[PDB]
RNA sequence: AAAUAUGUAAGAAGUCCUUGUUACUUAAUUGAACGUGGACAUUUGAAUGAAGAGCUUUUAGUGGGCCAUUUUUGGUAAGC
RNA sequence: GGAAUACUGCCAGCUGGGACUGAGGACUGCGACGUAAGUCAAGGAUGCUGGCAUAAUGGUUAUAUGCCGCCCGUCUUGAAACACGGACCAAGGAGUCUAACGUCUAUGCGAGUGUUUGGGUGUAAAACCCAUACGCGUAAUGAAAGUGAACGUAGGUUGGGGCCUCGCAAGAGGUGCACAAUCGACCGAUCCUGAUGUCUUCGGAUGGAUUUGAGUAAGAGCAUAGCUGUUGGGACCCGAAAG
RNA sequence: GAAAUUGUUGAAAGGGAAGGGCAUUUGAUCAGACA
């Protein structure tokens, strides 16, 4: 016998394919473990990565967090890839040229884009176009803003958000809340 | 398009040209190894001469055999057995000898037997059950270019440059000996000696330091 | 479907994953928030504290509606014009001729001041505003209407 | 140690390199030649028991 | 249909083998065992038999003649390892053998030309078996184990 | 796809080291080593033999 | 006043120089805290090991335990 | 005085007997021997010869023989138990559906989202189409009246994949999303402060504080579906004494 | 027209239960492959 040090058999603990279903995404996966593997290529590597990404961890990047990261010193020129879906948003009054690559483009963030004279690039398109990523700039949206990690944590003094359905005074405002009720958190 | 022979050659060439430098090298070893030998024979015998005592320098390399199965064993033990690389029986290792690894074989001297190993011992250690530890895996030695290709960072591109390093402690002891997987013995031939392994080598048992009588059990069971 | 379920695994297995010692049995804890204060309360503080006992005022026969009133930021504001139409008055930022938005007939009660709008000139009609956004509206030459 | 350790190491370096400035574990014991001169072992044996009391 | 059919077939090409290196070496014998050697035949039709060594032939195997006046065995084949080699030795520099090939024993009763060798053969033979008394009859008796007899212990 | 043990297989004993082959030659694993007499003084003798 | 157990430390989040900020603090541009600028790389600061490290969510079963060496309480004692 | 020997150790000294194994399937590697051409035991067995071509070998089966082998299910610290259920066999026979939900995932669309109360239409409970509303989200905070999110490139610092630049490379610098840590700023509650003014008690600018919020700081949601989990329901299936 | 369970026929085994595991003898029975 052997006194193991270490769990025998783990399995690595990460996606390996996408859990998608869908051809056209199992075939830009195709194209980039082909791109990852004979490229050396940084990029490639961490493209195919996101491509395996679930819904969560692939949180919508806005065409104004696009409009700012462009704002970064001598990245104006640099092509945006966005492993996940583009949206829009109204708050930014003056989008830039720019070349964004992504997965999908809201209907209205195509639109911006396309109207400041841009483009809108498919991987696929990106991958010809740059195949060991020159010029590319790559961002991620926000997986903390989700709404169910307000209730991670939830305990005393965490101060984390209840799970509550109806909410307004008298749902869980009282006793352990307040000083004058009982106690506080 | 050449290379048929043209790059074949670029290369036959250049492998003879290390065969070469590793024959260098062992004729040298070889004479390095007798001539320390001889020189403590003398040494010896010139302080006899002188009516005195020449008291040798203590070994700085043991070798270490976990004798005891897997069961039942106290926790601080254990996890020494582990940092030594013994987790399983009958597997073997070398140890560079300090206070602070001194004190480790010491915690753990009712699971293992150990002792000072020859040249001839570590030779047929290494040319019969060495191997490598590459991207872990465990490769066979078996070819010096293995060899080189993991250790030739440290000099070291041959299976005698390997047991060189190991025999002399050399200054790069620690790439040289972590890069051989432990060493997996059989049971020994002969048997133990002794009717009762979990008493002290110096109670009739098997474990200990059990100083050179080491390279008897070892070879039994290689 | 039954098909993908872990009970169809649990056949043949004497205790469907319920164990042999502790069993499932009909309401251990009691039922519903039973003990909420007694046997259950280390899960209600923490989880959720505040639970228990009475804060603030009654209100008998309260109706929403009464305090209907949708808040709109100038962060948005613009967008209650229709692009084509948008794009139009950014450019000619003026008095003479500015937009006006009724932002009641969007659906809203009152503008508060979320962030920035262009130098351009908006009538704002709106039933009520923060003294912020107010503020910024007149800082490119818009007033508020106030109507109802 | 540090402290030491920022001297040696300069003055090695504006000297000619060559530091060694990790701390090492007790190493074992080198040979060496003991003498008899003034010196020949003597011999002892072990005691009968007796009672003293 | 009864059963689907597989998405993949196996390839009926049947590859080559890999290049053995394997080179037939020639078969040193036991020391015991030079021509003129008595041996006693372990096994066989004519097991238990004493018989002279002749020639080691090409096919590894050992030709022997009985004599064959003597105890009725002909000119013939007899492997290597089912054979005591004895100690005694009959001097064989007048028995030609060079005759005597594999090709010599290949199957395709008796052809005259058999029978013409192994009288040539065995009267060479014969000549010098008659030098030592007790011989004769020592080749003409059947060998066999006695109680007591350890064959481990016995010299022969 | 298999390990050939040297020690035992001359073949791949003269792959890895080549000294072997003059190792061999030279005999070396049986050399003769330097003659020399010298003796121990009494002090080592006596107290060697004493009680 | 032991042995066994036990806290901390063994550097880049480090060491040194120059001299900004403040409503704290000093008799005091004194100090305190946070800095800007400058100098020194893997013998960069003991050993051995590392089928890697870190982090997140959610959920089962369990919440009768019993035994051996050693330490040990009650009991004359116990398969207590 | 000169040897021998034992004992212990070493040899990349030679050599005999025996057992098990023969994975792999062109070539490709590292070598060895030869003056060479070649040869080889060097990245896993080939050569030669014979016997049967069948119940010979092999499978199955029954029996015999050597050794071994308590009755399962259960609850228990502990069952083969002098603990319980079970004589036998067939056929029934137990985690479900629903309402509302947590985490995770897939899919549509995205600051939105949800056609199916309804209407239109139909090859008629389907498929196809749709106006107004509504729901949830896009704002928080107070018991409440009520107020309501940019000092700044939507901040400083430190780590950060990726990218950009220099270098043959090693490295150096630039930028740095997500995420993490830390110091700030913004909105509401609390407590101070209380300007210009005033239907002389209204008004509450401004700047603050070991206080506090499920907040802001270039949105992430809405919907359908699934597994697991949650609550109520006969609620996994059979069971009281009672009312 | 199953099973429990029964009659008959055939084959076999049985010195205080029977049934089971590894292995082979003996009987019965059988597939495949040769070419
Ligand atoms: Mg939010
Ligand atoms: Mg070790
Ligand atoms: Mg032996
Ligand atoms: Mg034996
Ligand atoms: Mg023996
Ligand atoms: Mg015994
Ligand atoms: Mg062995
Ligand atoms: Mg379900
Ligand atoms: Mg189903
Ligand atoms: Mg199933
Ligand atoms: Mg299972
Ligand atoms: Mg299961
Ligand atoms: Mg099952
Ligand atoms: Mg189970
Ligand atoms: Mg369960
Ligand atoms: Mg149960
Ligand atoms: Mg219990
Ligand atoms: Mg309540
Ligand atoms: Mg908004
Ligand atoms: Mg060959
Ligand atoms: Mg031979
Ligand atoms: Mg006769
Ligand atoms: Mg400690
Ligand atoms: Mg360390
Ligand atoms: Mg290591
Ligand atoms: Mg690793
Ligand atoms: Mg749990
Ligand atoms: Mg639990
Ligand atoms: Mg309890
Ligand atoms: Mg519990
Ligand atoms: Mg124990
Ligand atoms: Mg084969
Ligand atoms: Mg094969
Ligand atoms: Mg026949
Ligand atoms: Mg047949
Ligand atoms: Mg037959
Ligand atoms: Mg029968
Ligand atoms: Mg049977
Ligand atoms: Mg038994
Ligand atoms: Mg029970
Ligand atoms: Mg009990
Ligand atoms: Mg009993
Ligand atoms: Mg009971
Ligand atoms: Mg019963
Ligand atoms: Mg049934
Ligand atoms: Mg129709
Ligand atoms: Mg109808
Ligand atoms: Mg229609
Ligand atoms: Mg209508
Ligand atoms: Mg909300
Ligand atoms: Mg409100
Ligand atoms: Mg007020
Ligand atoms: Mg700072
Ligand atoms: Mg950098
Ligand atoms: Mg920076
Ligand atoms: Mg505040
Ligand atoms: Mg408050
Ligand atoms: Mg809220
Ligand atoms: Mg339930
Ligand atoms: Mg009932
Ligand atoms: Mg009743
Ligand atoms: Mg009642
Ligand atoms: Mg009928
Ligand atoms: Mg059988």
């Amino acid at each position: 016998g052997i006194d193991h040090t270490s769990k025998q058999h783990k399995r690595s603990g990460h996606r390996t394919a996408p859990k998608s279903d869908n051809v056209y995404l199992k075939l830009l996966v195709k194209l980039y473990t082909f791109l990852a593997r004979r490229t050396d290529a940084p990029f490639n590597k961490v493209v195919l990565k996101a491509l395996f990404l679930s819904k969560i961890n692939r949180p919508p990047v806005s065409v104004s967090r696009i409009a700012r990261a462009l704002k970064q010193e001598g990245a104006a020129n640099k092509t945006v890839v966005v492993v996940g879906t583009v949206t829009d948003d109204a708050r930014i009054f003056e989008f830039p040229k720019t070349t964004v690559a992504a997965l999908r483009f809201t209907a209205g963030a195509r639109a911006k884009i396309v109207k400041a004279g841009g483009e809108c690039i498919t991987l696929d398109q990106l991958a010809v176009r740059a195949p060991k990523g020159q010029n590319t700039l790559i961002l991620r949206g926000p997986r903390n803003s989700r709404e169910a990690v307000r209730h991670f944590g939830m305990g005393p003094h965490k101060g984390k958000a209840p799970r509550i359905l109806s909410t307004g005074r008298k749902f869980e405002r009282a006793r352990g809340r307040r000083r004058s009720k009982g106690f506080k958190v | 398009a050449e290379q048929v022979a043209a790059e074949r050659a670029a290369r036959k060439a250049a492998n003879k040209e290390k065969r070469a430098i590793i024959l260098e090298r062992n004729a040298a070893y070889q004479k390095e190894y007798e001539t320390a030998e001889r020189n403590i024979i003398q040494a010896k015998r010139d302080a006899k001469a002188a009516g005195s005592y020449y008291v040798e320098a203590q070994h700085k390399l043991v070798f270490v055999v976990r004798i005891k199965g897997i069961n039942k064993i106290p926790p601080k033990p254990r996890k020494v057995l582990q940092l030594l690389r013994l987790t399983r029986i009958n597997s073997g290792t070398f140890v560079k000898v300090t206070k602070a690894t001194l004190e480790l074989l010491k915690l753990i001297e009712p699971y293992v037997a150990y002792g000072y190993p020859s040249y001839s011992t570590i030779r047929q250690l290494v040319y019969k059950r060495g191997f490598g530890k590459i991207n872990k895996q465990r490769v066979p030695l078996s070819d010096n270019a293995i060899i080189e290709a993991n250790l030739g960072k440290y000099g070291i591109l041959s299976i005698d440059d390997l047991i060189h390093e190991i025999i002399t402690v050399g200054p790069h002891f620690k790439q040289a000996n972590n890069f051989l997987w432990p060493f997996k013995l059989s049971n020994p031939s002969g048997g133990w000696g002794v009717p009762r392994k979990f008493k002290h080598f110096i109670q009739g048992g098997s474990f200990g330091n059990r100083e050179e009588f080491i390279n008897k059990l070892v070879k039994s069971m290689n | 479907p039954s098909r993908f379920t872990k009970t169809r695994k649990h056949r043949g297995h004497v205790s469907a994953g319920k164990g042999r010692i502790g069993k499932h049995r009909k309401h251990p804890g009691g039922r519903g928030m039973a003990g909420g204060q007694h046997h259950h309360r280390i899960n209600m503080d923490k989880y959720h504290p505040g639970y228990f006992g009475k804060v603030g005022m009654r209100y008998f026969h309260k109706q929403q509606a009464h305090f209907w009133k949708p808040v709109l930021n100038l962060d948005k504001l613009w967008t209650l014009i229709p692009e084509d139409k948008r794009d139009q008055y950014l450019k000619s930022a003026s008095k003479e001729t500015a937009p006006v938005i009724d932002t009641l007939a969007a659906g809203y009660g009152k503008i508060l001041g979320k962030g920035r709008i262009p130098n351009v000139p908006v009538i704002v009609k709106a039933r009520f505003v923060s003294k912020l956004a107010e503020e910024k509206i007149r800082a490119a030459g818009g007033v508020v209407e106030l109507i109802a | 140690r540090v402290k030491a350790n920022a001297a040696k190491r300069a003055e090695a370096k504006a000297q000619g390199v060559a530091v060694q400035l990790k701390r090492q574990p007790a190493q074992p014991r080198e040979s060496r030649i003991v003498s008899t001169e003034g010196n020949v072992p003597q011999t002892l044996a072990p005691v009968p028991y007796e009672t003293f009391i | 249909s009864a059963q689907k059919a597989p998405k993949w077939y196996p390839s009926e090409d049947v590859a080559a083998l890999k290049k053995t290196r394997k080179a037939a070496r020639p078969q040193k014998l036991r020391a015991s065992l030079v021509p003129g050697t008595v041996l006693i035949l372990l096994a066989g039709r004519f097991r238990g038999k004493r018989v002279v060594y002749l020639k080691h032939l090409e096919d590894n195997t050992l030709l022997i003649s009985g004599p064959f006046k003597v105890n009725g065995v002909p000119l013939r084949r007899v492997n290597a390892r089912y054979v005591i080699a004895t100690s005694t030795k009959v001097s064989v520099e007048g028995v030609n053998v060079e005759k005597f090939n594999v090709e010599y024993f290949a199957k395709e009763e008796i052809k005259a030309e058999r029978v013409e060798d192994q009288k040539v053969v065995d009267k060479a033979l014969i000549a010098e078996i008659k030098k030592t008394p007790l011989l004769k009859q020592y080749l003409s008796a059947s060998f066999s184990l006695k109680n007591g007899d350890k064959p481990h212990m016995l010299k022969f | 796809v298999l390990k050939k043990n040297p020690l035992k297989n001359k073949q791949v004993l003269l792959r890895l080291n080549p000294y072997a082959k003059v190792f061999a030659a030279e005999k070396l694993g049986s050399k003769k080593a330097e003659k020399t007499g010298t003796k121990p003084a009494a002090v080592f003798t006596e107290t060697l033999k004493h009680d």
